């Protein structure tokens, strides 16, 4: 599922602004 | 009638943030004013942490940026943005910034304690929202947009990271770190990935047109639980991003899909927020048919759930941190750079 792959990623922690 | 009183309302609320954009406050408090208690959050220019002022005993959130971090990471004009703006602005969804000073190493920022944590929080630890309460938090940020972009603002950081949940369940945005006041385009390359507009991943001038696009993207992520646009590696976000392609849960409401096909459109000639009708395309979509703005702006609307409070200063809500100790340099750093601060 779209989510398992969410949960799975390395992305569901907090998020740093790029610049 | 509604639009003629919206338009009134701005057109003081911009008479009353033009008096404090000309005339900033300095310097409206000291750092032995305050007890520090803990770290509510970390960031590249340094931390936030929870304080006690002595003088009243109210709790506040003081942002403290290192100046040399600073102007190493290339942020002096926005670092002098982000306080020039948030000292001037009024509307009941942006954290009220009560005092700001600086001394030889560091600047300081100390708004209003929003206790209940980051919508981060709430909304990976449940999972997702159901549509009425992601529609009661979009609702505010319609109405914080509206609000700083007839003031020529752009925001430019939306995300979950960046709402707060007060004792009341409605939303405080804070972090203007990116908050820009600008007439014409920008070109900046500024934000976060997941949320970045396509105008901005591919070097064109951009306006507001790309907080709108992250609205589409943080009302997605509210309701469906994960971004619109993700990957480990972020190349692969932003190729996700400019393709054109997006693809929506199957429990999304028929009118949440078309609400989100046109604010995740990647030609501006067709994004919602930015045509003729500007906001109002956004506020007479289907999907906000039951949304009462008025009754949103006056906060009588009952929120989806009240954030858990032991007491005053309670941080229960919020992440622990690693603190680290503030120290102050015997020399003054930076000191031209930040005059104006
Ligand atoms: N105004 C605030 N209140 C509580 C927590 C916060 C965390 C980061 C930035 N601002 C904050």
């Amino acid at each position: 599922t779209t989510y398992a792959d969410f949960i799975a990623s390395g992305r569901t922690g907090r998020r740093n602004a790029i610049h | 009638s509604e639009q003629e009183s919206v338009k009134e309302f701005l057109a003081k609320a911009k008479e009353e943030f033009l008096k404090k954009w000309e005339s900033p406050s300095q310097n409206t408090a000291q750092l032995d004013h305050f007890d520090r208690i803990k770290t509510l959050g970390t960031g590249s220019f340094g931390r936030v942490m929870l304080v006690k002022h002595k003088e009243t005993g109210n709790h506040y959130a003081m942002k403290i940026l290192d100046k040399q971090k600073v102007v190493k990471l290339k942020q002096i004009e926005h670092t002098l943005n982000e306080k020039r703006i948030l000292q001037a602005v009024n509307f009941p969804f942006l954290v009220k910034l009560e005092f700001s000073f600086k001394d030889n190493s560091n600047l300081y920022m100390v708004m209003e304690y929003v206790p209940g944590g980051e919508m981060f929080s709430h909304l990976r630890r449940i999972g997702r929202f159901s549509e009425p309460h992601a529609r009661f938090y979009a609702a505010q940020i319609v109405l914080t947009f509206e609000y700083l972009h007839s003031l020529d603002l752009i925001y430019r950081d939306l995300k979950p990271e960046n709402l707060l949940i007060d004792q009341q369940g409605y939303i405080q945005v804070t972090d203007f770190g990116f908050a820009k006041r600008v007439k014409g385009r920008t070109w900046t390359l500024c934000g976060t990935p997941e949320y970045l507009a396509p105008e901005i991943i591919l070097s064109k001038g951009y306006n507001k047109a790309v907080d709108w696009w992250a609205l589409g993207v943080l009302i997605y992520e509210m309701a469906a639980g994960y971004p619109p646009f993700f990957a480990d590696q972020p190349i692969q976000i932003y190729e996700k991003i400019v393709s054109g392609k997006v693809r929506f849960p199957s429990h999304f409401s028929s009118d949440l899909k078309d609400l989100l096909r046109n604010l995740l459109q990647v030609d501006l000639t067709k994004r919602f927020g930015n045509l003729k009708n500007g906001v109002n395309d956004i506020k007479n979509h289907k999907w906000f048919a039951t949304t009462d703005w008025i009754a949103i702006y006056q906060r009588k609307v009952e929120a989806p759930f009240i954030p858990k409070f032991k007491g005053p200063g309670d941080t229960s809500n919020f992440d622990d941190y690693e603190e680290e100790e503030i120290r102050v340099s015997i020399n003054e750093k930076c000191g031209k750079e930040f005059t104006e601060f």
